[PDB]
């Protein structure tokens, strides 16, 4: 992971100050599971506390993400998609 | 049992002793800090008694004590002494410690460097009263003390400032440390060159070594950290539903909100009491340091102190005071033996059956002849009746050698 | 970002809605109120020093110093030995009125230094100086059980839990 | 109003000071003395 | 932060959506990385 | 010190009149009309406030006692080095050269009357580090060389008493070619007559 996964903890603005906060963060230099879209691939992963998603691509293969408990018509599910018009 | 080491040579060493004299005169308002712009918390706070008056008075007492500390350490002179426009000090150079006219603050390069080295806001209920004596005024006091010690020696401390040439004052100080004044006069150029070299080196050391002013930086940091923690404790719930008073007052009815407001009020009162206690202890430590600094200014700057290591390592010659933010830096000029030589030694000289003991200094033998020299400098002199006194005979003193005591009257 | 915070947990800036601009929030002026008084015997006339606050906002004689502003004391230019400590090098009664002036550090004198001249006292004065030092304080004793719990057992039982 | 009342040895109120009348009266009230000595005295807090 | 939405429902599973390139599907050469947030 | 102790005691007794959030400051009065389940919590609040006030008073007394101990240690050192003996340290026992001091008892304190010597009626003199005589440099054994404008004299630095330069109040070291600022004068040898 190197030094990635840091996000602004809040909408609070701070200038030239060091701030210490305890939130859900991706640990530095941690092992991150990486997958290649091409097969010579989108497995279903658990969500747990949070997910840091990194994308290295040029043709925008990764268009969206799906979140939920059962991932089927049985239960309510969250769906973010990019249909080349807008994020829905 | 018969060997001695006499310093044939010496050196002049200038050492800085940095002592805090005062802390920032912080003042808290218990009512505003604990109960912010609300009547409801104020009514409950009034049920806790005179805690806010006691805390405010304690902080006022520490602030007055800081002013008294600065006044005691620096204002030891009835008059403001001015250095002569011509720096004819017999080769001694005080440019690094005398105030510089070109600078827009009448501060010497050394104190200006000290101010530049140490590096340091509006809060709710918290204010910093300015010091009674300004930095410029404290620097003027230090300059007056420095002019007084440079021109009148230690006389200005005792009473009226009596002018005395600086080489002659240095000779008196050398006599004060047990070295005959002729040693300075024979080595005035060497001593002046050493003094200037040490004065340059000490400014270089202050400019090059960090943490030299760390004692002064530490008290400023401790005061700032205590203030920062006290402000940070405003955001602590202390078991209340929310830290901010307005939210708990707005979302809860007063019959139930009173217990939450009480939890916040007691927590803030306890935090302020802890901060005041920490400040009181820190002020006591600062007062002890200021009392030590005042004593050091009285005995090392206003006078020559025979207390060992009280005014710097080595035989103390003099001290130069320098102002610093919330502190004083003492430049102790001291005499240190440099080159040591062995000498065969006898407690007394046996002449014609009589035992002679040195009036001052010790007997020395370079290996062929015996001589009488001062202990702190090797200046051998022929044994005579004017520098030695006769006591008893040679059959009582243990470990004595025979020699000829030249009587000046005899030839 | 919608609002900014200082190094401490206090809000320094906000993003104002309805205009999308940044407004700095400064705690509005407050300060202690000190009263310069020469003493009831000397005069009933007193001056008010508002501490650490500008006084372009709340007026017969106003003098602004780093310690806040003094009202009712006139500022003179000639310095004097400090009579009342105000702060920031300022001190304050003369000519039946309260005056404010920069402190005078003492009588400025230059010693006539010369490389071949010495001043030697032809006489002396034997002075006596009084130094007062406290050596002890009242030996006050307070009994907790009587002080916090007056002549009652149940408060003593509650105290024993402490 | 807050009032500082001077009781004589017989309990008669011989004098009074109104703490809100003027800054000198506030100084007398804060020191709890009808007579104040020379010096600075913090009596209140100005808050806008 | 780019989106904040009051969804209100628990999320225990996550699945990414990929753009399948028609030749029978051959996805583009890309790398997607998943890192789990920890307290 | 007396006022601070009395003021601390006055605050401590006045703190009893505070409620600390109780229905009343009087312990028995709230105890007499409240049942033990709710009287206990009211008494607990009163005890917490009063105990905190007592702890604060004890802490303030401890700090004041430490300051009084520091003052007493300084007073003991002054009694030893100013009254029991003579102190050479400047300003420890009063302005001026310290001659002696007298202790006086006082309520909770001691007053030291420091008897000190202060120079006065000083006069200008032309000074010289050394005197050249017969090719030899003479330095004052004790005191300094001073000229009133016609003659040179040796005098103690702290009091003007002119004495003729002789071989017993001056010592010879080196030659006149090494001393800076040396002057020429006659050293009256007592053996010469
Ligand atoms: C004494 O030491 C200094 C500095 O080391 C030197 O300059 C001087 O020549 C020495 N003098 C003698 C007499 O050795
Ligand atoms: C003292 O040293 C400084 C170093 O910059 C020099 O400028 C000054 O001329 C010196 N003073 C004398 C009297 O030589
Ligand atoms: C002479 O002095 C030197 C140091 O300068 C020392 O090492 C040596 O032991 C001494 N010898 C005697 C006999 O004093
Ligand atoms: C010792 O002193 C004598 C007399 O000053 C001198 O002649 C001799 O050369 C010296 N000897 C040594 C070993 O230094
Ligand atoms: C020193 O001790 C030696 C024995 O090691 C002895 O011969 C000599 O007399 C002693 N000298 C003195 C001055 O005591
Ligand atoms: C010194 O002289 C005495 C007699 O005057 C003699 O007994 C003694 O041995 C001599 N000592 C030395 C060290 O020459
Ligand atoms: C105080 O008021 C003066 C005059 O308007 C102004 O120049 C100055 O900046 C003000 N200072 C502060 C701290 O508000
Ligand atoms: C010294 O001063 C005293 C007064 O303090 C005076 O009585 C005395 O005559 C003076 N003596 C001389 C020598 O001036
Ligand atoms: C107080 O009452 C007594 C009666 O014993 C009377 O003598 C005195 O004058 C009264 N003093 C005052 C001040 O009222
Ligand atoms: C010494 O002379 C100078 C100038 O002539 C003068 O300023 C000073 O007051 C004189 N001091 C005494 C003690 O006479
Ligand atoms: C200096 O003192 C000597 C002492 O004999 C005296 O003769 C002479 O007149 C004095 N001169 C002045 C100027 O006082
Ligand atoms: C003092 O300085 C002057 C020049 O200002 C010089 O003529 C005189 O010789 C010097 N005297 C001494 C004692 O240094
Ligand atoms: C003192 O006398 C020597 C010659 O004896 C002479 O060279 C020198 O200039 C004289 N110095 C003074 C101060 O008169």
């Amino acid at each position: 992971s190197f030094t990635r996964g840091v996000y602004y903890p809040d909408k609070v603005f701070r200038s030239s100050v060091l701030h210490s906060t305890q939130d859900l963060f991706l640990p530095f230099f941690s092992n991150v599971t990486w997958f290649h879209a091409i097969h010579v691939d989108n497995p279903v992963l658990p969500f747990n506390d949070g997910v840091y998603f990194a994308s290295t691509e040029k043709s925008n293969i990764i268009r969206g993400w799906i979140f939920g408990t059962t991932l089927d018509s049985k239960t309510q599910s969250l769906l973010i998609v990019n249909n080349a018009t807008n994020v829905v | 049992n018969n060997s001695i080491a006499i310093p044939t040579n010496f050196t002049i060493s200038v050492t800085t002793e940095i002592l805090p004299v005062s802390m920032t005169k912080t003042s808290v308002d218990c009512t505003m800090y604990i109960c912010g712009d609300s009547t409801e918390c104020s009514n409950l706070l009034l049920q806790y008694g005179s805690f806010c008056t006691q805390l405010n008075r304690a902080l006022t007492g520490i602030a007055v004590e800081q002013d008294k500390n600065t006044q005691e350490v620096f204002a030891q002179v009835k008059q403001i002494y001015k250095t002569p426009p011509i720096k004819d000090f017999g080769g001694f150079n005080f440019s690094q410690i005398l105030p510089d006219p070109s600078k827009p603050s009448k501060r010497s390069p050394i104190e200006d460097l000290l101010f530049n080295k140490v590096t340091l806001q509006k809060f709710n209920g918290l204010t910093v009263l300015p010091p009674l004596l300004t930095d410029e005024m404290i620097a003027q006091y230090t300059s007056a003390l420095l002019a007084g010690t440079i021109t009148s020696g230690w006389t200005f401390g005792a009473g009226p400032a009596l002018q005395i040439p600086f080489p002659m004052q240095m000779a008196y100080r050398f006599n004060g440390i047990g070295v005959t004044q002729n040693v300075l006069y024979e080595n005035q150029k060497l001593i002046a060159n050493q003094f200037n070299s040490a004065i340059g080196k000490i400014q270089d050391s202050l400019s090059s070594t960090p943490s030299a002013l760390g004692k002064l930086q530490d008290v400023v940091n401790q005061n700032a950290q205590a203030l920062n923690t006290l402000v940070k404790q405003l955001s602590s719930n202390f078991g209340a539903i929310s830290s901010v008073l307005n939210d708990i007052l707005s979302r809860l009815d007063p019959p139930e909100a009173e217990v939450q407001i009480d939890r916040l009020i007691t927590g803030r009162l306890q935090s302020l009491q802890t901060y005041v206690t920490q400040q009181l202890i820190r002020a006591a430590e600062i007062r002890a340091s200021a009392n030590l600094a005042a004593t050091k200014m009285s005995e090392c700057v206003l006078g020559q102190s025979k207390r060992v290591d009280f005014c710097g390592k080595g035989y103390h010659l003099m001290s130069f005071p320098q102002s610093a933010p919330h502190g004083v830096v003492f430049l102790h000029v001291t005499y240190v033996p440099a080159q040591e030589k062995n000498f065969t030694t006898a407690p007394a000289i046996c002449h014609d059956g009589k035992a002679h003991f040195p009036r001052e200094g010790v007997f020395v033998s370079n290996g062929t002849h015996w001589f009488v020299t001062q202990r702190n400098f090797y200046e051998p002199q022929i044994i005579t009746t004017d520098n030695t006194f006769v006591s008893g005979n040679c059959d009582v003193v243990i470990g004595i050698v025979n020699n000829t005591v030249y009587d000046p009257l005899q030839p | 970002q919608q609002f900014g915070r200082d190094i401490a947990d206090t809000t320094d800036a906000v993003r104002d809605p309805q205009t999308l601009e940044i407004l700095d929030i400064t705690p509005c002026s407050f300060g202690g109120v000190s009263v310069i008084t020469p003493g009831t015997n000397t005069s009933n006339q007193v001056a008010v020093l508002y501490q650490d606050v500008n006084c372009t906002e709340v007026g017969s004689n106003v003098f602004q110093t780093r310690a806040g502003c003094l009202i009712g004391a006139e500022h003179v230019n000639n310095s004097y030995e400090c009579d009342i400590p105000i702060g920031a090098g300022i001190c304050a009664v003369a000519s039946q009125s309260i005056i404010a002036y920069t402190m005078s550090l003492g009588a400025e004198n230059s010693v006539a230094y010369s490389n071949n001249s010495i001043a030697i006292p032809t006489n002396f004065t034997i002075s006596v100086t009084t130094e007062i030092l406290p050596v002890s304080m009242t030996k006050t004793s307070v009994d907790c059980t009587m002080y916090i719990c007056g002549d009652s057992t149940e408060c003593s039982n509650l105290l024993l839990q402490y | 109003r807050t009032f500082l009342l001077k009781y004589n040895e017989n309990g008669t109120i011989t004098d009074a000071v109104d703490c809100a009348l003027d800054p000198l009266s506030e100084t007398k009230c804060t020191l709890k003395s009808f007579t104040v000595e020379k010096g600075i005295y913090q009596t209140s807090n100005f808050r806008v | 932060p780019l989106v904040d939405l009051p969804i209100g429902i628990n999320i225990t599973r996550f699945q990414t959506l990929l753009a399948l390139h028609r030749s029978g599907w051959t996805a583009g050469a890309a790398a997607y990385y998943v890192g789990y947030l920890q307290p």
